[PDB]
């Protein structure tokens, strides 16, 4: 659960990636 | 009677399914399948692109978890949870657990663990729909799912 932030920080960025879109 | 569900369960399950074996299902996609079969395009393309662009970090939370049967399946399900513990919820952090997901059928079907792909991909489903229904409920499900990444093409 340490590696969580991993996954939330990329989801993030897809997230922002595509929020331009 | 849990439509949403049911909905979740088919599109994941086929995602991870046609990634693990590399073979397509030629079924239709259940009714209301109009949403579900935009849905799985739609997760094709963009979790083909997430697993290409972010191999790197794919492959190392792989190798740290190391998953060989259907207990490390459960485990990451524990994982996957965290995902929304900071309160937020959108669809790059759904798609991307998704996303993972196939990358790691994938490996399952390489260490002669295709037993644990459905389990895996009813986890997946279980922590999003159990845990993020109203959020999904809120976007319209699958359909804000396929509206949110829809592409503009704007001459």
């Amino acid at each position: 659960i340490w590696l969580a932030q991993g996954a939330r920080r990329l989801g993030d960025e897809i997230n922002a990636y595509y929020a331009r879109r | 009677s849990d439509e949403l569900y049911r909905q979740s369960l088919e599109i994941i399950s086929r995602y991870l399914r046609e990634q693990a074996t590399g073979a397509k299902d030629t079924k239709p996609m259940g009714r209301s399948g109009a949403t579900s079969r935009k849905a799985l395009e739609t997760l094709r393309r963009v979790g083909d692109g997430v697993q290409r662009n972010h191999e790197t970090a794919f492959q190392g939370m792989l190798r740290k978890l190391d998953i060989k049967n259907e207990d490390d399946v459960k485990s990451l399900s524990r994982v996957m949870i965290h995902v929304f513990s900071d309160g937020v919820t959108n669809w790059g952090r759904i798609v991307t657990l998704i996303s993972f997901g196939a990358f790691v059928a994938k490996h399952l079907k390489t260490i002669n663990q295709e037993s644990c792909i459905e389990p895996l991909a009813e986890s997946i489903t279980d922590v999003l729909v159990r845990t993020k229904r109203d959020w999904l409920v809120k976007q319209r499900g699958w359909d804000g799912f396929v509206e949110f990444f829809h592409v503009e093409d704007l001459e």
